[PDB]
């Protein structure tokens, strides 16, 4: 039982920096490759970012691209998605998921290629 | 292939005889013209204690009824020498423990061609094979196979094409001489093998022979313990009314155990080695 | 080389005599790698052509070892819906070896392929099959609705849903025990809270994606302490002789000019070294010949000049080379009317001790002025 818990989200003021901890336990962490993924009302659901088990290489979208960094830790079971020059658009719930690496482009879209779904976090910025 | 107790065993002390000149084998894949080479590696010493199994049954007085499948520890490299006539030599068995615990080996001539395993065997306490002579065929037959019982929790499996051989008993003084070097350096099995036609029975006869390596098992288990799979015509269908028999074919070996030494080889205008000096004789 | 001699000697007057300045090498042209003919192609085609496919309580599992994995053979088709590998990515597989390789095949939903992800727990990730906590493969999956499906359907597909708890990696329980629960244990018959496990596939074209029918085979590679046996291929390029270069031949690295020779090798032997204990001959790899290797040409360079103030004519010596490298070993590159008329021309002459060039061949005999070696002298004086 993977369980999966979200933290470090919340309110922040424009233009600072923010980092969303998402924490899975469970014995098979290791073989899962960690994708995030945003949700926000009157917008569809887009892939956000995701990053293979050792973090040398990672993808992420082309709207959400070089501006947020991703990074993973198998010793602490963790993995941090780091949010640099934020913006009032990205107010939105953050989910982690956990489980297979993919490698085709247009199957990123998809969240029922994971193992196990979470919660999430809200993300808002106040100006 | 049921594990059965063998009965009837005579006890009879080991005895041990002069290795000469023989064990030296190619200690890799490179090539010399007329150049002596110091090479320290797991050699053979000369004339060596190497210790001398018979396989015999004779019937007149004596009633030696030799049979010999032993239990001999592996060390660091082992050295056979097979003198027979009609294949009476099937295989040979390796292993820690030789039990389904741990790993084992298994090489053996099954008259139809020669096959390599290793498989978590069940060797039995004396395993061995046997041959029947039915007189109806007026042929000799292989239908005995007791070596072991299972192979489950297996790795590797090697089958070559099948052969044809002769297995009628020759009357005589030995006719074969196989020698054989058997390695566990690095987690690799290297087998050297060398042929020979003689005619003598014991005493092995002066010269030199380098053992060309045969074939490489890249097998990473641990060996300590081996035996020999012998084979036997049963003694109680055709040489026999009372009850159940077997007799062994005139047949006997040596085996000899490798040492850490420097020897010095010299190889000819052909490549091949034309004789070897040990360091560490005199 | 006037100009090289003034440099060398640090003297804008150059006695009359021989003066070495410099060296010079022949490099690589490009690379040369070799490597022995691939026929030890892994029994992948028969897993991929299979006539017959196995249910998921009865997954299928082959052993693969002291083969060569060659999987640009089915990548290169790229007619598999699910392509998914972890441990290593599926463009960079082939610069590493492992000792073994299972390969566990079955038939399944369309939609339960998602199931078969590693680590994943659930109703078919956890009852039917199961895996360690590390994985070096590829979980490739496939559709199969064109032949796994036919009219009038199929019942000999089997999936298992209740079970006790979960199984064990690497296990493959083929049971049919039904279970039980405490609250009403049936011991004995299937009442209440007492059920089949398994459940009949259902086969038919009306079947949505979800519902389809799909190949699934989980590769796992994987190398222990033993020597590894299933190992990458690797490519082997064509064969130059008679020129320098860096050559790889199973493994051995080495660089010089390979030559046709006569020389022959036992069966079981793959190179052959000298006295010195440097490389001397290589057996092809792939067809059986012999090439010995020359450590290519270089040398050291001497220039031939006699004293400034007599003249400024100049010739140029090359140790231990034949005539024909001059213009190739790190020339024609220099300054055009100056080094380049230097390294070419009619004046070359092969002597005992290298080429010369710069000075003209002359039958008669005279009293030795600059001294080359084996008996050959210089004179500026006609």
């Amino acid at each position: 039982h993977v369980q999966l818990v979200e933290s470090g989200g919340g309110l922040v003021q424009a233009g600072g920096s923010l980092r969303l901890s998402c924490a899975a336990s469970g014995r098979t962490f290791s073989r899962y490759a960690a994708g995030w993924f945003r949700q926000a009302p009157g917008k569809e659901r887009e892939f956000v970012a995701v990053i293979e088990w050792d973090g040398d290489s990672a993808y992420y979208a082309d709207p959400v691209k070089g501006r947020f960094t991703i990074s993973r830790d198998n010793a602490k079971n963790t993995v941090y998605l780091q949010m640099n020059r934020l913006k009032p658009e990205d107010t939105a719930v953050y989910i982690c998921a956990v489980g297979g690496n993919h490698y085709s482009r247009s199957k990123y879209y998809n969240l029922d290629e994971y193992d196990d779904w979470g919660q999430g976090t809200q993300v808002t910025v106040s100006s | 292939s049921q594990c059965v107790n063998l009965t009837t065993r005579t006890q009879l002390p080991p005895a041990y005889t002069n290795s000469f000149t023989r064990g030296v084998y190619y200690p890799d894949k490179v090539f010399r013209s007329s150049v002596l080479h110091s090479t320290q590696d797991l050699f053979l010493p000369f004339f060596s204690n190497v210790t001398w199994f018979h396989a015999i049954h004779v019937s007149g007085t004596n009633g030696t009824k030799r049979f010999d499948n032993p239990v001999l520890p592996f060390n660091d490299g082992v050295y056979f020498a097979s003198t027979e006539k009609s294949n009476i030599i099937r295989g040979w068995i390796f292993g820690t423990t030789l039990d389904s615990k741990t790993q084992s080996l298994l090489i053996v001539n099954n008259a139809t061609n020669v096959v390599i395993k290793v498989c978590e065997f069940q060797f039995c306490n004396d395993p061995f094979l046997g041959v029947y002579y039915h007189k109806n065929n007026k042929s000799w037959m292989e239908s005995e196979f007791r070596v072991y019982s299972s192979a489950n929790n297996c790795t590797f499996e090697y089958v070559s094409q099948p052969f044809l051989m002769d297995l009628e008993g020759k009357q005589g003084n030995f006719k074969n001489l196989r020698e054989f070097v058997f390695k566990n350096i690095d987690g690799y099995f290297k087998i050297y093998s060398k042929h020979t036609p003689i005619n003598l029975v014991r005493d092995l006869p002066q010269g030199f022979s380098a053992l060309e390596p045969l074939v490489d098992l890249p097998i990473g288990i641990n060996i300590t313990r081996f035996q020999t799979l012998l084979a036997l015509h049963r003694s109680y269908l055709t040489p026999g009314d009372s009850s159940s028999g077997w007799t062994a074919g005139a047949a006997a070996y040596y085996v000899g155990y490798l040492q850490p030494r420097t020897f010095l080889l010299k190889y000819n205008e052909n490549g091949t080695i034309t004789d070897a000096v040990d360091c560490a004789l005199d | 080389p006037l100009s090289e001699t003034k440099c060398t000697l640090k003297s804008f007057t150059v006695e009359k005599g021989i003066y070495q300045t410099s060296n010079f090498r022949v490099q690589p042209t490009e690379s040369i790698v070799r490597f022995p003919n691939i026929t030890n192609l892994c029994p992948f085609g028969e897993v991929f052509n299979a006539t017959r496919f196995a249910s998921v309580y009865a997954w299928n599992r082959k052993r693969i070892s002291n083969c060569v994995a060659d999987y640009s053979v089915l990548y290169n088709s790229a007619s598999f819906s699910t392509f998914k590998c972890y441990g290593v990515s599926p463009t960079k597989l082939n610069d590493l070896c492992f000792t073994n390789v299972y390969a566990d095949s079955f038939v399944i939903r369309g939609d339960e392929v998602r199931q078969i992800a590693p680590g994943q727990t659930g109703k078919i990730a956890d009852y039917n099959y199961k895996l360690p906590d590390d994985f070096t493969g590829c979980v490739i999956a496939w559709n199969s609705n064109n032949l796994d499906s036919k009219v009038g359907g199929n019942y000999n597909y089997l999936y298992r849903l209740f079970r006790k708890s979960n199984l064990k990696p690497f296990e493959r329980d083929i049971s049919t025990e039904i279970y039980q629960a405490g609250s009403t244990p049936c011991n004995g018959v299937e009442g209440f809270n007492c059920y089949f496990p398994l459940q009949s596939y259902g086969f038919q074209p009306t079947n949505g994606v979800g519902y389809q029918p799909y190949r699934v085979v989980v590769l796992s590679f994987e190398l222990l302490h033993a020597p590894a046996t299933v190992c990458g291929p690797k490519k082997s390029t064509n064969l130059v002789k008679n020129k320098c270069v860096n050559f790889n031949f199973n493994g051995l690295t080495g660089t010089g000019v390979l030559t046709e020779s006569n020389k022959k090798f036992l069966p079981f032997q793959q190179f052959g070294r000298d006295i010195a204990d440097t490389t001397d001959a290589v057996r092809d790899p792939q067809t059986l010949e012999i090439l010995d290797i020359t450590p290519c040409s270089f040398g050291g360079v001497s220039v031939i000049t006699p004293g400034t103030n007599t003249s400024n004519q100049v010739a140029v010596l090359y140790q231990d080379v034949n005539c024909t490298e001059v213009p190739v070993a790190i020339h024609a590159d220099q300054l055009t009317p100056t080094w380049r008329v230097y390294s070419t021309g009619s004046n070359v002459f092969q002597t005992r001790a290298g080429c010369l060039i710069g000075a003209e061949h002359v039958n008669n005999s005279y009293e030795c002025d600059i001294p080359i070696g084996a008996g050959i002298c210089a004179s500026y004086q006609t």
